[PDB]
This record gives C-alpha cells, structure tokens and sequence, in this order.
DNA sequence: CGCATCCGTGAAGCACAATTTAACACTTTTGTCAAGC
DNA sequence: GCTTGACAAAAGTGTTAAATTGTGCTATACTGGGAGTCACGGATGCG
C-alpha cells in the first residue's frame, strides 16, 4: 500500500517542478522522514533472473 | 486435479494417443476441456429391450 | 570450562560440584591455569595461529 | 507392394483482530575481591 | 589445598506498549483481448 502511495506521489509530482522527485520532495508530501522514504525504496526491489 | 505429462500429450508419436487409440486433435480436446469423453456404459440398459 | 571435550561451556560452579570444591576454588585454579599458560614459554608455539 | 501428396511439428483507502518485536523493573545467578584460617 | 561473606555485572521472568500482519468492506450505472513466417519428415492414400 504504502509502496504504491510513494510510486503515485513520484510520479505526480514531477510536473511540479519539472524533476523526478528525491528523498527530500517525496517526504515533503509522505508525512515521512526520508530514511524511511530510503527503507520503502530498497524494500520495493524485485529480484532480477540468472539465466539472462 | 489430475494432469497429463505433455511429452506424451504430443510429439510426433503421440504415446497417449497411440496408447488409447484416439487422434492427436480428439486426445487434445479430451484434455484441453473443450469436449465430453464417455468413460464408460453399461450393457444393462443397451441390451436390455 | 571451555567444553573442548564436549562443546557445551560449564560455569565456575557447575564444575567445583563435579570435584568437591566451590565454584571459588574453580575459579582460583582457573586463574592458576591461565597465568602459566599465558606465560610466552608456552604461548610461542599456538600463537602463530593468528599471530 | 512403390511411391506421391497432404499433414503437423520444429524452428484507492480504512477498521478491527491477531501476531510479533524489543523496553524496562526486578530477580537470580555468575564472576570477583580482600583478608585469612 | 581452600571457606564465610559481601558487591557488582551478566543471564533470565514477566507485564505492558508499540509495531507489524491478516481479513473484511465500500451501493447511480458501466457487461465478453489484441498483437509487429518457412523447411522437414511422417500419415494418408492412388493404383
């Protein structure tokens, strides 16, 4: 959920500005403190496959 | 549910199809659920008059 | 005490009970055992281990 | 039986219940000491 | 060849709070996807 509510904001946000937004802007708007935002982002990661 | 090990499903002798003496496309069917097989029948209500 | 023989560690009084001491006097012959060990003379050989 | 022709295969967001973490006071035990018997 | 006792640090018990995880629920109406072909041997059939 939360993850979804971070890829949402990153992608909304950027017309803002005109900039793909960083721990800083995301937690602006997250009611978060970017470590947080930095834990969310590395626990978003998928594995990739051996056999490529 | 059960399953059917594709490599005798198909493969240019179909071992299933040979082993039940039904054509590759009517096995596949069976299968695939896209067509009605009988099992079965009883000669109790074919025989009896 | 440092369970080589068996891999289970035992207290000081754990052990004085196996002999008839105390748990004090384990620790007294420990320390006995620890100080002539330590000592170089010995300690040259298993050093170089991870000198 | 001698072979040609067609056929299929391979190549949007929350509420409440239940579970799990890691704070802290307190208790017990474990390790340590001088002095000494 | 070693005891009595006294202190402080480390190893356990238990209650409570906080966070972490799982299931359910939302009422105008809307009703059936879409993606960049040829060559080879084997089964069928002709006389």
């Amino acid at each position: 959920e939360v993850i979804n509510k971070l890829g949402r904001i990153q992608r909304e946000l950027l017309q803002d500005l005109g900039r793909e937004p960083t721990p800083e802007e995301l937690a602006k708007e997250m009611d978060i403190t970017p470590e947080k935002v930095l834990e969310i982002q590395q626990y978003a990661r998928e594995p990739i496959s051996l056999d490529q | 549910a059960p399953v059917t090990h594709i490599w005798y499903f198909k493969g240019v002798p179909s071992r299933l199809g040979y082993l039940l003496d039904l054509a590759p496309k009517d096995l596949e069917k069976i299968i695939y659920f896209a067509a009605y097989v009988i099992t079965s029948v009883d000669d109790e209500m074919r025989h009896n008059e | 005490r440092f369970g080589l023989t068996d891999g289970q560690p035992r207290t000081l009084d754990e052990i004085g009970q196996v002999y008839g001491v105390t748990r004090e006097r384990i620790r007294q012959i420990e320390s006995k055992t620890m100080s002539k060990l330590r000592h170089p003379s010995r300690s040259q050989v298993l050093r170089d281990y991870l000198d």
